[PDB]
C-alpha cells in the first residue's frame, strides 16, 4: 500500500550520546541498558566538548552520496509525488540551538544543503548559503524540490524528540561514547519494539575515551 | 558490471552441505537476535562466534567431567589493547581474583592459601585432601599445588620440595629473562615465557593450560600471543582473555613499551553441556563499548604491582550470568 | 530481508581505513598482477600465499640476529585438510627425503647430526660446525653433538644430557610413547601434547627449537594436530615446515589406527627474508596445482617402525624451482 | 559491440586427467597448465567415472539464477533485432548443453537425455525423427546459434567431446572453460586442445579434494580481451 515519508524521503538521524552525570547513589552494582547512552549537550554544546573519531564518522556519513543509486531514489520520489522525468549531495536537518553551537569555520556544513528550523530567525537573519523552515511539515514540501541523496536529521535534543514522535526516522547512526560527562539534554528513550540495533562496530579510543557505532532500524511495524 | 562472476561463487559451492548434518540439536528462535545483527564488528564477537561455532557444529564428546562437552580445535582471537581493554561485556565479570592470582604467579607461589587469605577461591577445589589425593599427592599439604605457574615462570627447573621452601636462584627465572629480551634484544624471536614443565607434570595439582605466552616488539609496541592447550569456553576463557592482556599491559610497561595486540590461540576449544542455555541467552546479548584499563604509571618493575595500582574505567555491562550445573 | 542502501553501512563502518601510498614497504602496484588477477583463490596453498603477500604489503621492517633484515607479522594460523590432500606446495618444487630422515631420527631419539650428515642429509649441517657451536658459547662439544633438542626432548625430556653416544635408555620422560598411549586409550583427553621447549636445556641446545609443540584432537576416529612454530622462515623453511608435521599426523594416527584430519599450522613470529622477496614476488604469480596425496606401508604398526622406504608422495606435480637465497 | 559467444553466454566444461608417456624423460619431468588433458578412452571416460567431478558437472549444468535472465534476453533479442521468442518453453528456465554423438552414446539410458536441461546433439548422420521433442539435434556448428535464437534458456554448455571443444575453441564461440583437474595418470585416446595462454587466463581456483581415490580441483578460464 502507500509508503510514509521516512521511506520515500530517505530521512535518518545520526547522534552522539554518552552516559550521564546524574549521581547513582550506588556506582556499585548499577544497572545498564540502551538508555545508559543519552547524554547529548550540555549548556548549549557538547558534554564532552570534542571528540576526533566520532567528528569524523559524523563528516564520512553525512557527506558520503552514491550517485549511481539516486536514480532509483529519483523515480521513487517522482513517483511518490505522481511527477517524474550541481554534485548530488545530502541534506542534514538541525535546530537552531544546533546551528549556533556550529563553530563559524564549520559553517554551513561543507558539500551538505544546511537545513535549519527556526520561528524566532527568517532568512533575513542568515548571511548564509542555507534553507530556513519554520515547520517540520516544510521540510517534506522542500525535500520534494530538492534533488539530494539523503536527509540526515542532525540534532538537537528538541530536533530528535519531533521526529521520532512523528515517525520520520527510518535509521538512527548512534555513536556511544564511552566516559561520563555532565549533561542538561538527552536524547529520547528508544523503544525497543519500534528499533531495532541491525550493526555494531568495531571499539575504538579516541579523547580519552572508547566508542563504538551502532545502527537502529525503524522494526517492520508489526511486533 | 561484473555479474558473471556471481554464478561462479555458487559453482565452487556445489559441495558444501545441507541442513541435515550441521551437527547438534539447534532450535532456530534460539539466536533469533544473535543471527538478525547484519555487521557484529565488536571485537567481542570475536568471543560469540566461537561459541556459536561450537554449538552449530561442535563434536559431542565426553570428558575428564562426565559432564560431556561441544567442542572444537584450533581458534585464534585478537584484540588490539591500545583501543580497548577486552573485559566482555555480554555478562558481569570481576578482575579483584585474577588480579590478585596474577601477582600471585609473578611472586612466584604456590600456595594456595595466600589466595584464599585474600577471598580469592580460583584454585580452591584444585588444593582439597580429596583432590591431591585423587592425583596421587598423598604427600603433599592441602593447598599446596605443587610446580605450576609462579613456580615454572620464576624457578623452571629446580627441584620442587614445598610451598615454604625458599627457592632463590634455583632454576631459570623465566619472567626475567623475557623483561631482559624484551628490554635489551627486542628483535628476539625467542621471547617465551613456558608453563608445560613436561618433567614437573605429575607433581602439579594439574597440568596447566595457558601453555605459553610469546613476545613480539616493533616500533615501541608490545604484542602477546598465548597459547592455551584446554578451553572452557563458557567460564574460563572470558576471563583468561581479561588475565593475559593486563600480564600484556603490565609486561609493556615496565619495559616503556606501549600495549597492542593480545592474540590468544585456543587448542581444545569447548563448551560444556550444562553451560549451554545460559550462553544461549548471553549470545543474543548485543555488547557495550569496551572499558579501559589504567595501570599506576610509577611501577616501574614487574614485582612491585599491588592490587591498588590497577584500575577499569567504564565498565558498561550486562547482568551477571550464572553459569549453573543445575540453574 | 533485501536492502539496497545497507551497503551504504557497510562504507560507513570503514570511515577509519588507511589511504596513504608508500603502502609500506616500497612495492609496485604491479609485482602482483596474477596474484590479484584471480577473483576466487580457494586453492589451500592460497593459505601460506596469502601470508606472504600479507606480510609483503604490511610486513613490519626489522633487523635480525644475522642483519639479513626481514619484514615480519605476529601470529597466523593455516590448517590443512590430510583427508583430502598432501599439502605439498607446488608452486615450487620441495624434496622430501631429507625431511623424513629427519623425523625419523628425531623419533628414534637421536642427537647426533653425523647420523644425518651421512645419509646426505644437510639440515643441520650449519648448526652443528665448530664455529656455529663456539658461537653458541658450547665451547666443550663436539661438531655435530647438537644438545639436548627435539629427538633427546621426545624420548627422555628431563634426563640430564651428556654427550650425543651416552646411553639414555629409559632416562627422562619419553613423550612419544605417552601421546600416542593417551591417543589409543585416553582420546577425549585435553592433554596430549608433545613439548620440546625444555627451558632448562635451551641453551645447551645447539639452537632452541622452532616448533614449540605439537597438541592432538581425536573424534570419530579421526586425529588432528596443532603445531606452534615460534618462527617461521615464510620463504624457506615453512614450506618443508607444513609437510613434516603432516607426515607426522600420518604417522602417529596410523600407528593408533585412526585417520588423520586436519594439520592446524599457528605462526608466532613469521617472517619474509629481504633475500627472498624478488623469488616470492614471482612464486605468488604462479597458479597452484591439485596437490599429491602420502601413502604410507599399511604394515607398520608402531611409530618405531618406519623406515625411508614407507612413504611415498603420488602425483605430484609441480611448478619449477626457485632458489631463495639470491636477494635484492 | 557484441560476438556471439558473449551474447549467447556460450562456455565449455570438460574433465582432464594426466596422460601417461612411454617415454620416461631424460630428466625431471616438466610440468604446465597442459599437463591435464586426458578426455577419453575407447569411448569412455579414462577414469571410469568420479563421484565428485559428476556432481560439480550437474550442479553447473543444471544451475539458472531466474531474476537474471531478463538482462540476457533484452541482450540477445536486441542483437537478432528481432523483439522475443501460454507455455514459453515448459514453464521454467534452463540451459543448453550441447554434445557430440559419440558423448551422447556414452551417457548411460538412464541418464539420457540430461534432467532440467535442453539436450542437443551434432550429428551429421542423425535423423531428428527418432529423438523426442526435448531433444534437439543438429547438422552443424552454425545451426546452434539459430537455435539459441528460437529458445529460452540461461546458458549454454558445449560438454564434449574432443572434436566438439576442438573446433568450438577455434571458433571463438566460447566464453569460459570450467576445467576440472584430475590428479592421476590414465590411458587416454583423445585429449582437450592445448588452451593458448594468450587467448584464456586462469580467473578462479578451488579448493582441492578427493574422491574415487585420486584428488582433483577446479579452475575456470576467462576468454581475455585480447
Ligand atoms: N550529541 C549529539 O549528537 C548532538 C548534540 N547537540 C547538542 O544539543 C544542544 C541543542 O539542543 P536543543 O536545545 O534541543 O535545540 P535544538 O538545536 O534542537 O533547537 C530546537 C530549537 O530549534 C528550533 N526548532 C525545533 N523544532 C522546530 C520546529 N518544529 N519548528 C520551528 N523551529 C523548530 C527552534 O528555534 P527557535 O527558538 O528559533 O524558534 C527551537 O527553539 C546543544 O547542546 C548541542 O551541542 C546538537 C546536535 C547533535
Ligand atoms: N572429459 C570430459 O569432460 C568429456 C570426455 N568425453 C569423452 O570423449 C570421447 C568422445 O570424443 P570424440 O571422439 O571427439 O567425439 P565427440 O564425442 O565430440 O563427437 C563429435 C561427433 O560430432 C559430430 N561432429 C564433428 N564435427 C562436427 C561439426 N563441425 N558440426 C556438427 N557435428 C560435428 C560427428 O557426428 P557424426 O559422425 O554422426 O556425424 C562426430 O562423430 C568419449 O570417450 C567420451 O567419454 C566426452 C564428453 C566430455
Ligand atoms: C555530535 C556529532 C558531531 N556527532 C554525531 N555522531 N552526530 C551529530 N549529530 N553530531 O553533531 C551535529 C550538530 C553539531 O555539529 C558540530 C559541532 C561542533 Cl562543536 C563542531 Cl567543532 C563541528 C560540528 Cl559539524
Ligand atoms: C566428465 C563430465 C561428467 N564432467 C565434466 N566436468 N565435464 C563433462 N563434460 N562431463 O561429461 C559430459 C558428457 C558425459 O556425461 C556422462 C558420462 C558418464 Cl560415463 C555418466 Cl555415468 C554420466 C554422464 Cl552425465
Ligand atoms: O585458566 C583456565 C583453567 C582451566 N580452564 C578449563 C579448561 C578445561 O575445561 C579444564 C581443565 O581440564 P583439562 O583440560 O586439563 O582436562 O579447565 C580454562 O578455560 N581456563
Ligand atoms: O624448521 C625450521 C627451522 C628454522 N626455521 C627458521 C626460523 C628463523 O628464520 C631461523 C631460526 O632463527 P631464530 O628464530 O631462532 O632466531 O630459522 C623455520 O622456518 N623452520
Amino acid at each position: 500500500m502507500m509508503e510514509q515519508v521516512c521511506d520515500v524521503f530517505d530521512i535518518y538521524a545520526i547522534c552522539a550520546c554518552c552516559k550521564v552525570e546524574s549521581k547513582n547513589e550506588g556506582k556499585k552494582n548499577e544497572v545498564f541498558n540502551n538508555y545508559t547512552f543519552r547524554g547529548l549537550g550540555n549548556k548549549g554544546v557538547l558534554p564532552w566538548k570534542c571528540n576526533s573519531l566520532d567528528m569524523k564518522y559524523f563528516c564520512a556519513v553525512t557527506t558520503y552520496v552514491n550517485e549511481s543509486k539516486y536514480e532509483k531514489l529519483k523515480y521513487k520520489r517522482c513517483k511518490y509525488l505522481n511527477k517524474e522525468t550541481k554534485k548530488l549531495q545530502n541534506v542534514v536537518v538541525m535546530g537552531r540551538t544546533s546551528w549556533e553551537s556550529i563553530p563559524k569555520k564549520f559553517k554551513p556544513l561543507s558539500n551538505r544543503i544546511n537545513v535549519i528550523l527556526s520561528r524566532t530567525l527568517k532568512k533575513e537573519d542568515f548571511d548564509e548559503d542555507v534553507y530556513i523552515i519554520n515547520k517540520v511539515e516544510d521540510l517534506i514540501v522542500l525535500l520534494g524540490k530538492l534533488n539530494y541523496y539523503k536527509c540526515f536529521i542532525i540534532g538537537g535534543s528538541v530536533v530528535y524528540q519531533e521526529f521520532l514522535e512523528k515517525k520520520l526516522i527510518k535509521k538512527i547512526y548512534f555513536t556511544r561514547i564511552n566516559s561520563t560527562y555532565e549533561c542538561d539534554v538527552f536524547f529520547p528513550e528508544i523503544n525497543e519494539n519500534e528499533y531495532q540495533i541491525i550493526s555494531v562496530s568495531d571499539v575504538y579510543t579516541s579523547n580519552n575515551t572508547t566508542l563504538d557505532f551502532i545502527i537502529y532500524k525503524k522494526t517492520n511495524n508489526k511486533m | 558490471d561484473d555479474d558473471e562472476e556471481e554464478d561462479d561463487f555458487v559453482y565452487f559451492n556445489f559441495n558444501k552441505e545441507k541442513e541435515e548434518k550441521n551437527k547438534n540439536s539447534i532450535h532456530p528462535n534460539d539466536f533469533q537476535i544473535y543471527n538478525s545483527l547484519k555487521y557484529k564488528y565488536h571485537p567481542e564477537y570475536q568471543y560469540l562466534n566461537i561459541i556459536y561455532d561450537i554449538m552449530m557444529n561442535g563434536n559431542k564428546q565426553s570428558d575428564r567431567t562426565g559432564v560431556g562437552v561441544l567442542s572444537k580445535f584450533g581458534y585464534i582471537m585478537k584484540f588490539d589493547l591500545s583501543q580497548y581493554f577486552p573485559l566482555l561485556t555480554t555478562k558481569k565479570l570481576f578482575l579483584r581474583g585474577i588480579i590478585e592470582e596474577l601477582l600471585w604467579f609473578i611472586r612466584g607461589e604456590t600456595n594456595g592459601n595466600t589466595l584464599l587469605n585474600k577471598n580469592v577461591r580460583i584454585w580452591e577445589a584444585n588444593g582439597t585432601r580429596e583432590f591431591l589425593d585423587n592425583r596421587k599427592l598423598f604427600h603433599r599439604e592441602v593447598n599446596d599445588l605443587g610446580p605450576i605457574y609462579g613456580f615454572q615462570w620464576r624457578h623452571f627447573g629446580a627441584e620442587y620440595t614445598n610451598m615454604y621452601d625458599n627457592y632463590e636462584n634455583k632454576g631459570v627465572d623465566q619472567l626475567k629473562n623475557i623483561i631482559n629480551l624484551i628490554k635489551n634484544d627486542p628483535t628476539s624471536r625467542r621471547i617465551l615465557l613456558c608453563a608445560w614443565n613436561v618433567k614437573d607434570l605429575d607433581q602439579m595439582a594439574l597440568p596447566p593450560c595457558h601453555i605459553l605466552c610469546q613476545f613480539y616488539v616493533f616500533d615501541g609496541k608490545l604484542s602477546c600471543i598465548m597459547y592455551q592447550r584446554s578451553c572452557d569456553l563458557g567460564l574460563g576463557v572470558p576471563f583468561n582473555i581479561a588475565s593475559y592482556s593486563i600480564f600484556t599491559h603490565m609486561i609493556a610497561q615496565v619495559c616503556n613499551l606501549q600495549p597492542a595486540q593480545f592474540i590468544h590461540v585456543l587448542g581444545n576449544a569447548h563448551v560444556y553441556n550444562n553451560h549451554i542455555d545460559s550462553l544461549k541467552i548471553q549470545l543474543n546479548r548485543i555488547p557495550y563499548p569496551f572499558p579501559t584499563l589504567k595501570l599506576n604509571p610509577d611501577i616501574k618493575n614487574i614485582e612491585d604491582f599491588t592490587i591498588s595500582d590497577f584500575t577499569i574505567q567504564n565498565y558498561v555491562h550486562h547482568e551477571k550470568i550464572s553459569m549453573d550445573m543445575a540453574a
